[PDB]
């Protein structure tokens, strides 16, 4: 589980250059979400009220 | 508790073709077509033709192309191979028993349908160069080649390997003519292991009814004697020294066979002093460095060569040779114990029985028996003939070597190699 | 035996004269596209046929360069036209098709 | 002129390279899906519809 | 006539018996007038240590040079004078002394082998003599490029382990190794549970036992109890050894991935795949038209002088690959083609070629077991390595099972995306960088 998992990864996903490429491509989609989420949210938190995304509620409709 | 064995079945067709089979109930089958077409049948206008011929055994035939022979055989894990001596070619084929049909057809196509196409033949001539090159890297190959070149004037003088001057020069006509002249019925023997004699006979009566080259196993080899010397720098001098012996078959030839074992052939015991080898022991008594001696014994249809083959350092060459030759001379003078002669007999007999143990070996015996004798001659009766050798005949064998016009071949740094002349 | 197969022959002799490789001393087998099958059959040609072939082509490319043609006398008569390559070419394709069937199993 | 390529061996060898060729279109499309942000397809994918 | 199937059944039961000892005593009766008898010891050089090493070889060298009962010269005298052939070899795992003799001589044949394998009179005189001889062998063995490269491939693949050792050992051991060292190895390793009396030819099993009991009476009789150890498993590295020498006219490369070793069912299937790749030699008849795509391209493009596939087995491990020999500008192309072969077979082995390999293997097998000596060696070895003799029919069964899938599977398991061991010798400028070799061990397309 904590040792024999790089193993489990390798058998199922990394041996075949297809499933390798499939993993990097399937893996990249999920990464692009999680990064443009997290990092935008990191960038939010470092301004907190400098940006029109926070001001929004002021001038209504 | 195995099968009570089948016997060999042996048949002479009226055209003089010979068929022998054995049904060993083996998973594999061996088939040989043994032809009287060895190198002695080349003349001075077509030297090498039988060596190209030796190599040409997977060139296109009439209804089996080159590609098919290779793929057809390889597809069944078959082998096809062709072995020449100075007297015979031996086209032998091997596979699993269910596959004799495909292999036999290939075999007969090679020996009776060779097309010899210009361009295939031309493509092959570089291979005599490679083939010669590989073989001629045992110093012995050269020696025994020169030894024969020096002994005979004719026929057995010819080399198993193509002269360099003929490489690129042997023709499709010369090939064609060689097959026509030599691969006829009177000259062939079809031997089969793990096949049945009815089938062999059918194959033979159908496909191997060929005749109209020549009759005679016969230019008749004229022994002449002489010496050929080849300066090497190889640091070890190989040398063979030899007189005319006895033609294979004859009673005298078994005298020599036994004398070979008195003086001593190969080793029996891994890294042994060869306590039983007279030649080795006589040479050792004089000589304190690396050497080898063995009694040499070749025997052909219409002659043979006997003597011994030395390997020494360049400076000891003579000392070795003179030690070796004396030791023979000493048997000619009559110094030979009956238990010595007995020992050599058990050595020979066991060596024979040993030699025919495997299919490759047995088939070869039977093939050559067929061509030299026109018979099969069982172990029981070979050993009988061996036993039949008198102590005196062996002395006389050795007498004959000592007194007979000699032949020598040696190669190395020859500065202390003797000259016949000087022995 | 036949009026009509002498006509297919007359059509053939027409097209032959019409093609007009003859006009430059060429033979039909000089004119063949060199592919691998063809290339090998040229390899397989005996010395003389090869040497004759190279000369025909050499003479023709020379004429073709100088935009000329032979004397009508010296053209290649349809009947006199030997398919010297045909048997070689056929044997090559024959050998190739074998290799091709073997490659299938 | 492709008659050559029709025999037992060829069908074995195609049948060999089939799971691979299957996955290579999986790679190629999903890459095109991701690289164009194909909208039409990606709405189906949980997590990834970020709207 | 007999089918080949039928023909396999006809081959007799290898009869096995155990002595009150450990010593197994085994025989195949045939109607031969002639036999091979001898002793397969489970001594080798996997079994030795760094200080020990090259002992068994020094023993082999001593083994025929005279016993307590038959002093120095005289064993030779007896063997020779009865027209028999005495012989020996040692491997990294196996030592074998055997006699080819007349069948009527199986009595004194056994009598001798017994005297040899126990009562070796290791006379000081001789151990001294032998050391110069064994050194000379080392000097001449240095000239066989093939012998070298396989020693290097062993030296690098097994890198750390006793299996990395040569059978002869290093120069220094040969010169320092004492009689004490030798008898210690002898008394450790030449015990009855670790040796088989094997015979093939013209004999009843009953006589073979009678003679086993007579002359192998009390070997491990009261013995055994103290400090017999089992073999350690041997770590495979995968790794490279390049010994570059442009003074030599051709390059030897030998490449290998890790084998499963003696016991494993996978050996059969690997041997098939091997058979398909096969071997080449520049003296091979008819070149372009060879079945094997390696051997074909090799011959057409003059890409080498020789190759050979192999699968060497040891206990629980082994070396599976190929070795070749070529010109300095062939080393790359030869490497490419061999590697691309392995991969083709890993990924896309067709049905047809596998039947060829299967036949090639059957033909090898039957043909290999030809006459007393091979069959005897196979009796002796087999009992060491399988604990049985495996009957020819069983091999046919094991062969027949294999097809294209069984190939692509068992090849991919051993070959695909695996670190090889490389050994290289002679003019080896163009031997592919190790990374690039290891890149060759998988296809990107797959």
């Amino acid at each position: 589980v904590a040792p024999t998992l790089t193993a489990r990864l390798y058998s199922l996903l990394f041996r075949r250059t297809s499933t390798f490429a499939l993993t990097i491509v399937v893996g990249a989609l999920f990464f692009e979400r999680a990064f443009d989420q997290g990092a935008d949210a990191i960038y939010e938190h470092i301004n907190e009220g400098k940006l029109w995304k926070h001001i929004k509620h002021k001038y209504e409709n | 508790v195995p099968p009570h064995p089948q016997d060999l079945e042996f048949t002479r067709l009226p055209n003089g073709l010979v068929i022998a089979s054995l049904e060993n109930y083996a998973p594999a089958s061996r088939i040989g077509l043994f032809i009287k077409a060895g190198s002695r049948y080349e003349n001075s206008n077509n030297l090498g033709t039988s060596h190209l011929l030796r190599l040409a055994s997977s060139l296109t035939t009439k209804g089996a192309s080159s590609f098919k022979i290779t793929r057809g055989i390889e597809a069944v894990g078959g082998k096809l191979s062709v072995t020449s001596t100075r007297e015979n070619m031996a086209y032998t084929v091997e596979c699993l028993r269910d596959d004799v049909d495909i292999l036999m057809e290939f075999l007969l196509n090679v020996t009776t349908a060779p097309e010899f196409r210009r361009w295939e033949v031309a493509a092959l001539q570089p291979q005599l160069r490679i083939d010669k090159a590989v073989a001629l890297q045992n110093p012995q190959a050269h020696v025994i080649e020169n030894l024969h070149a020096a002994a005979y004037r004719n026929a057995l003088a010819n080399s198993l390997y193509c002269p360099d001057y003929r490489i690129g020069k042997v023709t499709p006509v010369e090939l064609h003519d060689y097959v026509q002249n030599h691969f006829t019925s009177a000259r062939m023997a079809l031997i089969g292991l793990g096949v049945s004699h009815p089938v062999l006979k059918q194959v033979a009566e159908q496909f191997l009814n060929i005749r109209g080259g020549l009759g005679l196993s016969g230019a008749k080899a004229k022994y002449h004697g002489g010496e050929i010397r080849e300066q090497n720098g190889d640091s070890l001098v190989h040398a063979a020294l030899v007189a005319e012996s006895a033609a294979i078959g004859s009673a005298e030839a078994n005298a020599f066979s036994v004398l070979q074992h008195v003086l001593g052939a190969g080793p029996h015991v891994k890294r042994g002093s060869n306590a039983t080898s007279s030649l080795y022991q006589a040479v050792a008594k004089g000589v304190h460095q690396p050497f080898d001696v063995s009694a040499f014994n070749a025997s052909y249809s219409d002659s043979g060569l006997f003597g011994f083959y030395t390997i020494s350092q360049a400076a000891s060459a003579g000392d070795v040779i003179k030690a070796a030759y004396n030791q023979v001379k000493t048997i000619a003078q009559g110094n030979l114990s009956n238990p010595d002669v007995q020992a050599a007999k058990n050595k020979l007999k066991a060596g024979y029985l040993m030699s025919v143990e495997s299919s490759e070996g047995f088939l070869d015996e039977v093939g050559s028996q067929a061509l030299a004798a026109g018979s099969y001659t069982p172990p029981s009766t070979v050993l009988q003939q061996i036993d039949a050798v008198a102590d005196a005949d062996v002395i006389n064998a050795a007498k004959k070597f000592v007194s007979g016009r000699k032949s020598m071949a040696a190669s190395g740094n020859l500065g202390h190699t003797p000259f016949i002349d000087e022995l | 035996v036949s009026a009509s197969s002498r006509w297919l022959e007359g059509i053939r002799k027409w097209y032959y004269n019409a093609a007009g490789f003859n006009k430059l001393g060429l033979m039909r087998d000089d004119t063949i596209h060199e592919n691998d099958d063809v290339k090998e059959a040229i390899r397989r040609l005996p010395e003389n046929l090869y040497d004759d072939r190279v000369f025909r082509i050499k003479r023709a490319l020379d004429l073709s360069m100088r935009q000329q043609i032979l004397p009508k006398e010296q053209w290649t008569k349809y009947e006199e036209d030997k398919s010297y390559l045909e048997p070689y070419l056929k044997e090559v394709i024959r050998e190739r098709k074998e290799r091709e069937e073997w490659a299938k199993k | 002129m492709l008659t050559r390529f029709l025999g037992p061996r060829y069908r074995q060898l195609a049948r060999n390279w089939v799971p691979t060729a299957s996955l290579w279109g999986a790679v190629g499309a999903v890459g095109l899906v991701w690289a164009t942000d194909w909208r039409l397809i990606l709405d189906w994918v949980p997590y990834i519809n970020g709207k | 006539t007999a089918t080949y199937a039928q023909a396999l059944q006809s081959v007799p039961e290898t009869q096995v018996s155990q002595l009150d000892n450990g010593l197994r005593v085994a025989s195949e009766q045939s109607s031969q007038p002639t036999c091979t008898v001898g002793v397969w010891i489970d001594a080798g050089s996997r079994y030795e240590s760094e200080k020990n090493n090259g002992a068994g070889y020094f023993v082999e060298h001593l083994a025929f040079k005279g016993t307590k009962n038959r002093p120095g010269n005289a064993l030779e005298k007896e063997v020779e004078s009865m027209g028999a052939h005495l012989n020996a070899y040692s491997t990294r795992e196996h030592t074998a002394y055997y006699i080819k003799a007349l069948s009527k001589d199986l009595p004194k044949a056994v009598e001798l082998l017994a005297d040899i394998v126990q009562n070796c009179s290791l006379e000081d005189s001789q151990i001294e003599k032998e050391r110069d001889v064994i050194l000379q062998e080392l000097q001449e063995n240095d000239t066989s490029m093939r012998d070298v490269v396989f020693n290097y491939l062993h030296a690098t693949a097994f890198q750390g382990t006793p299996l990395a050792q040569s059978v002869e050992g290093p120069s220094e051991n040969v010169r320092k190794l004492s009689r004490a060292d030798l008898t210690e190895y002898l008394s450790r390793h030449y015990k009855a549970p670790r040796m088989v009396l094997a015979a093939a030819g013209g004999l009843e099993h009953r006589q073979l036992l009678d003679l086993a009991q007579k002359h192998f009476s009390g070997l491990s009789g009261t013995y055994d109890e103290d400090a017999v150890p089992t073999l350690s498993p041997c770590r495979f590295t995968g790794s490279q050894i390049c010994h570059r020498e442009d003074g030599l006219p051709l390059a030897h490369v030998a490449i290998a991935v890790e084998g499963p070793g003696w016991a494993h069912p996978d050996n059969v299937a690997l041997q098939v795949a091997n058979a398909i790749i096969g071997h080449y030699d520049c003296t091979y008849g008819g070149g372009a038209h060879l079945s094997s795509p390696l051997a074909s391209i090799a011959a057409t493009n003059k890409l080498c002088q020789s190759f050979q596939t192999f699968n060497i087995c040891y206990a629980d491990t082994g070396l599976l690959g190929a070795h070749f020999v070529c010109d300095h500008m062939s080393i790359d192309d030869m490497m490419f083609v061999l590697q691309g072969q392995w991969m083709r077979l890993c990924t896309s082995a067709t049905e047809s070629e596998v039947l060829r390999g299967k036949n090639l293997l059957r033909n090898a097998l039957v043909s290999h077991l030809d006459g007393t000596t091979p069959v005897c060696e196979d009796i002796g070895r087999s009992l060491l390595t399988y604990g049985r003799r495996i009957p020819l029919a069983e091999w046919e069964s094991r062969i027949a099972e294999v097809d294209a899938r069984v190939v692509r599977e068992v090849c991919s398991k051993y070959f695909y995306d695996q670190c090889p061991a490389v050994a290289g010798f002679g003019p080896i400028e163009q031997l592919p960088d190790y990374n690039r070799i290891r890149s060759g061990m998988f296809w990107l397309r797959f």
